[PDB]
């Protein structure tokens, strides 16, 4: 399911991240960076390494 | 006469209808009235591909709005949203930013569709 989260949500703003809304899509940017590099010593339940794919994708 | 335009419209004499409507709004007695006409009448120039004619048409049209101490009318409202689109592709972000603020009290679609365009020439201003 989140695999397709991932793709879905790229999928919606293919193309939106041109920008030299812009805000927003820092912050959306930089919500999914955190997720990708995030370091937990211990399993969060809610953030577990399943969405790490999506995303990345 | 608004009939007669609209009957030459949905049977494919655009070259008619224009001059039809020309008519119409001379017979008006009040200005407001001519607030719907002159929205269909830009759109019909819009499908004689000359964008550039248009465009006095929906100046007029908005202007009426200032005239009568905002109307604030649906017509105008799909008036300032088109004027706004365009003046994007023109490359006049300023000029195009005030046009989606004062359509901000509009449809739950009117007021979105400014909005975003808001923050679109903002970005560029």
């Amino acid at each position: 399911y989140r695999l397709a989260a991932g793709i879905s949500l790229g999928l919606i703003n293919l193309g939106a991240g041109q920008t030299k809304q812009n805000v927003m899509y820092e912050d959306l940017t930089t919500k999914l960076l955190e997720i990708v590099t995030s370091t937990y010593d211990v399993e969060n339940d809610w953030i577990p390494e399943n969405s790490q794919i999506g995303a990345v994708i | 006469w608004q009939v007669l335009g609209e009957c030459y419209s949905k049977t494919g004499n655009k070259v008619e209808a224009i001059k039809c409507y020309k008519r119409s709004i001379k017979a008006s007695q009040t200005v407001d009235q001519n607030t719907s006409i002159y929205y269909r009448l830009a759109q019909l120039y819009e499908e004689l591909e000359d964008l550039q004619e248009c465009k006095k048409f929906m100046m007029k049209c908005v202007d009426v709005e200032e005239l009568l101490e905002g109307i604030v009318t649906d017509e105008t409202v799909k008036a300032r949203l088109w004027l706004a689109i365009f003046e994007i592709k023109a490359g006049n972000y300023q000029l195009a930013y005030d046009y989606a603020m004062g359509v901000s009290s509009g449809t739950s679609q009117e007021i979105e569709e400014a909005r975003m365009l808001a923050r679109e020439c903002r970005r560029h201003m």
